[PDB]
């Protein structure tokens, strides 16, 4: 995406999948380097990760890199450290419903769920 | 008009002759007749709204021509044809039961009752 | 108060508004404020120097940076280094301020220092010495005595409380240490009331007699007063007596 | 405490709750057993006290009832009103023991619903006045109660005849 | 006897052919009960 | 239905759905209330605290607990029992009159104990 | 535990809540009959009332009132309570008819001397004919109704369909039947015994639609109270998840402490 | 209840007994209200209710930040004022009368405040 | 199973119960002094249970179809499914089949509530008979499901219509 | 139950009725009464005494003690060598 980015100038999506198991692995890496696990298990260098990684997806001068990630509620506990680790990065939420898609309304995205702070 | 009522039924909330046995042998009214109030025995009774002419069997009631034009009849429920063989049968077997038998007096009623029938 | 609810700008409106102090020519008036912005994308922050260069703001206030992908040892000496400029300005007489945006984030950095060092967590995982830290970096913030030159650095700790768990051990530990807290009610700030303020999860004690009196007389009673909208509206669901009628109209304007 | 309980022949519960209800001494008697039961204490106050269980734990259950706003029957308000007299009649003052030929009469009485026909309010003056009476009439009774630690028909029905004599007051 | 007694026993024996719906013989066919008191005392409820 | 034979099983099953009836109902009871539920509803409940206090049952070894002589059942007389109360040939029997009794012959004498 | 005793009281709060909302939906059913029944009835009541007011008629004592023998239908009964002891305040020694348990306990604790004839078997029912009828037979005979020159009943009119005021009225005795000023437009018979038939006749329909007026106000006032039912248990609901979710991440952090300890051994 | 006496004991154990019972009642109040609650049960939480803003009583080191001028009550006055209460004396006036105000004068007097 | 799938075939494997092997490879972690996770089992215990389930497949046309079917059953310890092992699985799985207590004492054998079971390849290997005369049924079930929350009275026809057809 | 919130009364008040047989005759029915007291302050257990003294019950009861101050191997040690005499 950097080379789009940084040497192709190109705005540019990178697209995500569960980041409930970019968390899961990481909290793995910490027991398997045999660190200490951090609490709710993930690893003490979740939030530096997690950091590196979406401060290297922002508009540089060149391009910018823009992630949609996909956000797995961990049980449907948004309580929990790593939805909110998440959130801390989220400049928008997109909130799609299948109870909306049900209504047939594809956008399955359910309007007042979803929020952003681009909207202001 | 014609205020003609029933608790859960109004059956004909200008009527111009309306016929009805009353506690007062049997009285019509006709377009203006002078206020009156009369008890309704049970009864077997005719309304004519025009030449138009409704047939009714009738549980009696209480009869008000209101000063105002306005006949006021309360009945406890009614047409004749509802009333109407099985109705027959079972008075025949209420005037066996006046033979034994407030039970004596009522099954004295339900005789009167049979009067009423065989008015039909 | 919660996360992202704007609760930088909260702190932002009052730098703001001292531009009025703050290139208010008495150097008492004169506050150096110093904003930390700690676990927070580097972004955001330029952004907020750009708000702040926008209100031309900037030129008295000071902006330390330990951002989200800045380390944590050196989060953990962000808030730490900061005072130390802060005192500069104390230790002139002059006055100051320093608002940590936010030592939550601290604490979540000492932890994973704490663990990374094999130190044993403390409670809610947060190493037993947290309250040490805090201790240490909080009451440096004062108000000193005029043989002193009248020193202050004044402190607006800004706690991110996630799911508004005031129970929670660091804010327990925060509250215990401060003087007055700020909590901000997330219902009513989505709820169209910006800034949204709990009126009695929100309390002061220090700040009273340091308020211009003309503003202790006019507010005098109304936090007795608005609650007695709190009570008002808590029974609402009080009475349809003219009084507690008054008072919910009263509230509601 | 895990341990402990299974180690233990019996759990003695007292609940604080109960205590700021106003049950002094509070026992939380749904979880207070003793597993073997009855044959380490006396004979007469295992006589006496035979449904006084039954009572209680029909109480707890009618009680519980009430609460949900449901319309009491009679069959439950008589136990309700049993019931509300034997909570009252287990209260006891801190430092206040009782002999057994003394604790036999007043769970004779309650059982044998004397005291549950006494009103609520009177019932801690009743317990006085009525080991007051035995004491001058049927002290007899309870010097044979302590000496004998059963109750024959013919004890059982002076001890009935003794508390029907003090049905007044 | 009373007179609103005398029509409700008319109207009962009315809405006997039968084609009678429910409401109708409802409220031609009620149970209940009419517990008297006193001046205190209740005359047990008698069927009504 | 075949490894202990059908009847046993079909017995047992009414008890199993009667009972699970009994205790989702015993939620609405508790506030709505017994009175509130179907007739049909008020018969299952009835049965099945008539079927609660059937289960108890005296222990020759609670002649020492509750001092209470025990009762013995042999297994087809159990299943003939249960059968019976189910169909609500003693649904005429009291609540009190199924507990702690064994066979059909001490629910019977039971009642005719409380008639007396 | 706190997290099982939590579960389990959220999980009885979630049923009660379920069970709030499907009475309000029964209510409203049940509500539609009520008022629809109400409507006709008060028409009726109306045409003799018209007698009344033409003739200008106009009036111990007499209290009867009307609520059901159930409870759980919100204030209606204690709104109730409170508007007959108010003119209980005006007559000490008027005899109460009540009609309905719930409003006899309440009034029973104000005055239980006043209790002199009561029905039970009237509250879950519907107003009907037969009933009316028949409690009027019998207040004619046990109260001696017409001793009493004042006659009053209460009810509550059901003042929007989401309100209920209690409201009262005079049954009018022949005697009052008698004095009013016009009866001579009415024209009856002197020898006629119409005015003591009317008041019997009236007694019955008046007190048919006191009854029709109070069970659709209080079959309304149930549904409210049953939806409101289930606000409050969501409410709790809500606060309790908060507590069953940091419950539950509670028990996993005490544990992951015991861990690590067992880890640093 | 002769340590600090009969009637500071009776008073106190009142008390306790009380609140625990308002207390006890909470949820189902909170579900409910207490016009779904019994009549009895109202009249002691109505009591319970004017208890509870009772022992409020601003301090005189609290009299700068509560901005209410202190309460200091001697213990002989305590005991009279909560047993007046308990016995419902007083019991007929606001319960923002007994609110943020010490002794029983006192509570009289704001009474009279708020009538005005 | 690699052999019939190979030689192209299909055939299912019923691995019962999955549980049980995670508390195997705790036990076994646990006495190696492997590194504990959470719920005190090992934190490659997802790493385990993921290589056994990605093994199952339906191979390219080109590779023969070898399909090979697996039914992995997992135990629920107090109807636990927020608990590690449950969690994890349930997202490697494709579908769930979630049978509650409730049903198997009203006798209703199998006791699978379908409420709690999903398939997401589902229609695409259902037979097209079955498929046509049972889109009706999900439909009416789900009514069902909906028109248990009567359960009293006075309730529309369209309830009382579904009641019958839902509970038949 | 919950701590000390007349639990240690409820000991006292066993003592209490087991006087009528203590003072009273019958050496197999006289339980000299053990009071063990683990963890607790020297106040709390001069209040016992004096209490005890005054029921006049310190003539057939033995206190085995060990303060709060008094050491954690002397705390385990209490209830063991307590349960030799």
């Amino acid at each position: 995406a950097e080379y789009f980015r940084d040497e192709e100038g190109q705005d540019v999506l990178l697209f995500i999948d569960n980041i409930f198991r970019f968390t899961q692995a990481g909290s793995e890496v910490s027991a398997l380097l045999g660190r200490i696990p951090s609490a709710v298990g993930y690893q003490p260098t979740l939030a530096t990760d997690m950091g590196l990684l979406q401060e290297r997806i922002t508009t540089t001068k060149k391009g910018s890199v823009t992630s949609v990630q996909a956000v797995y509620v961990p049980a449907d506990d948004l309580t929990d450290p790593a939805p909110a680790t998440t959130f801390a990065h989220l400049d928008a939420t997109t909130v799609l419903s299948r109870g909306i898609s049900e209504l047939g309304i594809y956008p399955a995205v359910d309007p007042l769920d979803s929020k952003s702070r681009l909207l202001d | 008009k014609l205020q003609f009522a029933l608790p859960h039924e109004t059956l004909y909330s200008e009527v111009t002759q309306v016929n009805l046995p009353a506690k007062s042998g049997r009285i019509g009214v006709l377009a203006n007749h002078v206020p009156t109030v009369e008890q309704l025995l049970p009864g077997v009774v005719e309304v004519m709204e025009g030449s138009n002419s409704k047939k009714f069997f009738i549980s009696g009631g209480f009869a008000t021509v209101q000063p105002d034009s306005q006949l006021c009849v309360t009945a406890i429920e009614a047409p004749l044809e509802s009333f109407s063989e099985n109705i027959k049968n079972l008075l025949a077997e209420a005037k066996k039961n006046v033979s034994s038998s407030r039970e004596a007096a009522e099954a004295a009623i339900q005789v009167e009752v049979l009067e009423n029938l065989q008015s039909v | 108060g919660d996360r992202q609810t704007g609760k930088t700008a909260v702190a932002l409106d009052t730098i703001l508004n001292q531009k009025r102090w703050n290139n208010g020519s008495d150097e008492s008036k004169k506050l150096y404020c110093v904003y930390v912005a700690v676990g927070q994308k580097r972004s955001t922050v330029a952004q907020l120097v750009q708000t702040l260069e926008q209100h031309d703001a900037m030129k008295y206030s000071i902006i330390v940076a330990a951002t989200a992908s800045e380390a944590a040892p050196l989060q953990y000496l962000a808030p730490f280094t900061a005072a130390s400029i802060g005192e500069w300005f104390r230790d002139n007489g002059k006055h100051a301020l320093i608002v940590y945006d936010d030592l939550s984030k601290q604490a979540v950095a000492y932890r994973q220092l704490s663990l990374l060092l094999r130190r044993p967590p403390g409670r809610e995982a947060y190493p037993g010495d947290v309250f040490y830290l805090h201790s240490r970096l909080l009451e440096r913030a004062a108000k000193l005595s005029e043989k002193e030159g009248s020193g202050s650095l004044t402190a607006l700790p800004v706690i991110e409380t996630q799911g508004g768990d005031v129970s929670a051990y660091i804010p327990t530990n925060v509250i215990s240490i401060t003087d007055g807290q700020i909590f901000l009610e997330a219902e009513l700030f989505y709820k169209g009331i910006r800034p949204a303020i709990n009126v009695g999860l929100s309390v002061s004690r220090v700040g009273s007699a340091a308020q211009v009196k003309a503003l202790k007389q006019v507010a005098g009673s109304l936090k007795l007063f608005l609650a007695q909208y709190r009570e008002v509206a808590a029974f609402a669901q009080s009475d349809l007596d003219a009084s507690t009628k008054q008072t919910l109209v009263r509230g509601e304007r | 405490p895990t341990n402990v309980i299974s180690i233990t022949d019996g759990q003695i519960f007292l609940e604080a709750e109960l205590f700021y209800k106003g049950i002094r001494p509070a026992i939380n008697v749904g979880l207070s057993v003793s597993r073997v039961g009855s044959a380490a204490q006396v004979k007469a106050l295992k006589q006496v006290a035979g449904s006084l269980k039954l009572f209680l734990a029909q109480y707890r259950e009618v009680a519980a009832f009430a609460q949900f706003g449901s319309d009491l029957d009679a069959s439950t308000k008589q136990t309700l009103v049993r019931g509300e007299r034997l909570t009252q009649l287990l209260k006891q003052n801190q430092y206040s023991p009782l002999a057994t030929e003394e604790q036999v009469p007043l769970i004779y009485a309650g059982v044998n619903g004397h005291l549950d026909g006494i009103e609520l309010s009177r019932i801690g003056e009743f317990e006085s006045s009525f080991l007051s009476y035995l004491k001058s009439n049927h002290n007899e009774l309870l010097t044979e109660i302590r000496e004998k630690g059963e109750l024959s028909k013919e004890l059982l029905a002076s001890l009935k005849s003794a508390t029907e004599s003090f049905v007044a007051t | 006897i009373s007179y609103a007694a005398y029509l409700n026993v008319a109207a009962q024996a009315i809405r006997s052919t039968e084609l009678q719906t429910a409401s109708v013989l409802n409220r031609s066919q009620t149970d209940a009960f009419y517990t008297q008191y006193k001046n205190a005392s209740e005359p047990t409820p008698i069927t009504k | 239905a075949a490894v202990v034979g059908q009847e046993h099983y079909d017995v047992a099953s009414k008890v199993q759905e009667t009972l699970q009836t009994y205790k989702s109902l015993q939620d609405i009871i508790a506030i709505l209330g017994m009175d509130e539920l179907s007739e049909q509803d008020k018969l299952t409940v009835e049965r099945a605290r008539k079927i609660q206090r059937f289960l108890s049952q005296p222990f020759a070894v609670a002649e020492v607990f509750t001092g209470i002589p025990g009762k013995l059942v042999r297994l087809k007389d159990t299943v003939a029992s249960f059968k019976a109360v189910l169909e609500g040939k003693y649904d005429n029997i009291p609540e009190h009159a199924f507990y702690m009794v064994g066979g059909i012959e001490d629910v019977v004498a039971k009642a005719e104990k409380l008639a007396a | 535990a706190t997290l099982k005793e939590v579960e389990m009281r959220l999980k009885s709060i979630k049923n009660i809540e379920k069970i709030t909302k499907t009475m309000k939906i029964v209510a409203s059913t049940r509500l539609s009959k009520a008022e629809k029944a109400k409507i006709s009835a008060k028409k009726m009541d109306e045409a003799e009332q018209l007698f009344y007011k033409n003739a200008e008629t106009k009036n111990k004592e007499l209290i009867v009132a009307i609520t059901s023998d159930k409870g759980l239908c919100g204030s209606i009964h204690s709104q109730l309570a409170k508007a007959v002891r108010r003119h209980l305040n005006d007559q000490p020694n008027a005899d109460i008819v009540t009609i309905g348990d719930k409003i006899k306990m309440q009034l029973l604790r104000t005055h239980p001397n006043n209790i002199k004839l009561s029905i039970n078997g009237i509250g879950k029912d519907a107003p009907t004919f037969q009933e009316s009828a028949l409690i009027a037979d019998k207040l004619l005979s046990v109260m001696k109704a017409g001793t009493y020159p004042k006659i009053s009943i209460f009810y509550n009119d059901p003042v929007s369909s989401l309100s209920f005021e209690p409201s009262e009225k005079p049954i009018f005795n022949a005697k009052t039947i008698e004095q009013s000023p016009s009866f001579g437009k009415f024209e009856i018979d002197t020898d006629a015994n119409v005015p003591r038939d009317l008041f019997e006749y009236t007694l019955a329909n008046q007190m048919l639609t006191a009854m029709a007026q109070g069970y659709a106000a209080e079959i309304s006032a149930r549904r409210n109270a049953m939806d409101n039912a289930s606000k409050n248990a969501g409410d709790m609901i809500n606060r309790y998840s908060i507590l069953y979710n940091r419950t539950r991440q509670a028990v996993i952090t005490n544990e992951l402490v015991d861990i690590i300890t067992g880890a640093s051994s």
